[PDB]
């Protein structure tokens, strides 16, 4: 299986942008990754992390995104904050990994990196693993904002300021879920 | 991190102008709106100003009545406030925050405002006088005693006990602004009414804005 | 224009215990209310933003719910750190305006203050100005009631007083209550008494002097 491809990336997408990769037919050792001691978080809810890759799924979804350290908190069943309600949501059934480790030195920038970006306002909360681009003009006054910004009408997207001299919580940090779907269907994706 | 560096505040006297600088970084200072938020001595936050980003658009409180300016620089990742013809009621602790309706002040430690005190007295010294413990208003074996720092501008003075050696039981109060346009404190200490004849109680009173220390020696009343 | 009230403006509470502080606005203003955290001297914090939504930061003991007129900041477990003011704020128009803020004490058991009473000393007689001085030592809550009697006349408009912060070690609070008088209402009068109403009072307590005595 191409994990490579995720982990070892060059580029990521932004949260409110996360990337999903489908991942099919292809013979999958984790215990590479978790033994390898190179994340600095890795919680998996569900299924046992050590050594029960003896299971096969249909699919298995790999989500990749960047926030920063005090939003790491928040990829975790039923948790509720800015990145939970508006960016990425995960259910509470969640039968699956999360992993995140510290991108500091490949996110950051001298003057900051204002490249990744966050979804600061919205009218309703994200349904678990919804995906929401609307670059609608946020209302948070009486007046409806015909589209344009101005008095009571912000930009629903706003930028992350990740200069390298920050505090670790305030550090960008590189974020994949991994998502396995056991469908009616024929399962592939074994160990 | 959203750094924001207030300065310019100090002794103003009425009547008299003011201008607040609010140094930016760590976020892109043209996506916000930016706010100036007062906070008069121990009174709660007051939103007194509201700038758009390419400044076409400024805000303010009626009860200002015009005095304030807001104006932004956005090449030098700057926020000001002019403050004219400026009234007794002004002196507050002044912050500056990144607006976008909800406000992001400062991360520590950079982001802690500027203190405008606007006031028509010059700076003097404090009087110091002794707040004497007696032999009848006692209590249980343990008597008071203190200093009165009276008479004084600015903000603050620093109190301490024989020169630091006595620190169990000192109560240095907030000061208080007298009529006169003066302030007022007061720091007490309870000792064993035991050992009054024996033990030597000094208050250092230092007001570094007058160029001023005193020490003195509070003794026990005796008629 | 938009009016904030908050209740209960101060709340006494101890280490996990449960908090909650309400909001409530003068007129609707959809979810645009924002909840902030202030220490003593420090600048405000973002806490809480679209009613309910965490700032990233802040820790996930801190909830709110609401909308249209009534708002609720909720802390689940209340930890050491928690203790300041809080204000609550609305971000739906012009003015921007906050509530008055309700700060949240530490909670202990009742305690009797203790009283004394100080004359103007003689250097500030010579001074032309009587400043009598009225102490109200390590006390809980923090309310308080102080009266001046100058020969069982009572006094107002002449005294003025402040509190210090609750005790790092005890929780307790301290007040002072200073009554200014020229030399000469001072040089007028004999008995000067200073009456204390307290929680912890069984009755009101009087301490009192005459003048030149000792
Ligand atoms: C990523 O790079 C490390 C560096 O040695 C390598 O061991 C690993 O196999 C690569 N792929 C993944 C998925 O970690």
């Amino acid at each position: 299986c191409p994990f490579g491809e995720v982990f070892n990336a060059t580029r990521f997408a932004s949260v409110y942008a996360w990337n999903r990769k489908r991942i099919s037919n292809c013979v999958a050792d984790y215990s590479v990754l978790y033994n390898s001691a190179s994340f600095s978080t890795f919680k998996c809810y569900g299924v046992s992390p050590t050594k029960l890759n003896d299971l096969c799924f249909t699919n298995v979804y790999a989500d990749s995104f960047v926030i920063r350290g005090d939003e790491v908190r928040q990829i975790a069943p039923g948790q509720t904050g800015k990145i939970a309600d508006y960016n990425y949501k995960l259910p509470d059934d969640f039968t699956g990994c999360v992993i995140a480790w510290n991108s500091n030195n490949l996110d950051s920038k001298v003057g900051g990196n204002y490249n990744y970006l966050y979804r600061l306002f919205r009218k309703s909360n994200l349904k678990p693993f919804e995906r929401d681009i609307s670059t609608e003009i946020y209302q948070a006054g009486s007046t409806p904002c015909n589209g344009v910004e101005g008095f009571n009408c912000y930009f629903p997207l706003q930028s992350y300021g990740f200069q390298p001299t920050n505090g670790v919580g305030y550090q960008p940090y590189r974020v994949v879920v991994l998502s396995f779907e056991l469908l009616h269907a024929p399962a592939t994706v074994c160990g | 991190e959203v750094q924001l560096v207030e300065s310019g505040g100090g002794l103003v006297q009425p009547g008299g102008s003011l201008r607040l600088s609010c140094a930016a970084s760590g976020f892109t200072f043209s996506s916000y709106w930016m706010s100036w938020v007062r906070q008069a001595p121990g009174k709660g936050l007051e939103w007194v100003a509201n700038i758009k980003q390419d400044a076409s658009e400024k805000y303010y409180l009626d009860s200002l009545k015009g005095r304030f300016t807001i104006s932004r620089d956005n090449a030098k990742n700057s926020l000001y406030l002019q403050m004219n013809s400026l009234r007794a009621e002004d002196t507050a602790v002044y912050y500056c925050a990144r607006d976008l309706g909800i406000l992001w002040f400062g991360d520590y430690p950079w982001g802690q405002g500027t203190l405008v005190t606007v006031s028509s007295a010059s700076t003097k010294g404090p009087s110091v006088f002794p707040l004497a413990p007696s032999s009848k208003s006692t209590s249980g074996g343990t008597a008071a005693l203190g200093c009165l720092v009276k008479d004084y501008f600015p903000e603050p003075v620093t109190v301490s006990w024989n020169s630091g050696a006595l620190t169990s039981g000192v109560h240095t109060f907030p000061a208080v602004l007298q009529s006169s346009g003066l302030y007022s404190l007061s720091s007490v200490v309870t000792v064993p009414s035991s050992s009054l004849g024996t033990q030597t109680y000094i208050c250092n009173v230092n007001h570094k804005p007058s160029n001023t220390k005193v020490d003195k020696k509070v003794e026990p009343k005796s008629c | 224009d938009i009016q904030m009230t908050q209740s209960p403006s101060s709340l006494s509470a101890s280490v996990g215990d449960r908090v909650t502080i309400t909001c409530r606005a003068s007129q609707g203003i959809s979810n645009s209310l924002a909840w902030y955290q202030q220490k003593p001297g420090k600048a405000p914090k973002l806490l809480l933003y679209a009613a309910s939504t965490l700032e990233s930061g802040v820790p996930s003991r801190f909830s709110g719910s609401g909308s249209g007129t009534d708002f609720t900041l909720t802390i689940s477990s209340l930890q050491p750190e928690d203790f300041a003011t809080y204000y609550c704020q609305q971000f739906y128009s012009t003015p921007r305006t906050f509530g008055q803020g309700t700060k949240v004490e530490i909670k202990r058991t009742v305690a009797a203050p203790s009283v004394f009473i100080f004359p103007p000393s003689d250097e500030q007689l010579k001074s032309g100005t009587a400043s009598v001085v009225c102490l109200l030592n390590n006390f809980y809550p923090r309310e308080a009631k102080v009266q001046w009697k100058v020969d069982n006349a009572l006094q107002s408009g002449n005294s003025q007083e402040s509190v210090t912060e609750q005790d790092s070690k005890d929780s307790t609070y301290s007040l002072s209550s200073t009554l200014t008088l020229s030399k000469a209402d001072y040089e007028k009068h004999k008995v000067y008494a200073c009456e204390v109403t307290h929680q912890g009072l069984s009755s009101p307590v009087t301490k009192s002097f005459n003048r030149g005595e000792c």
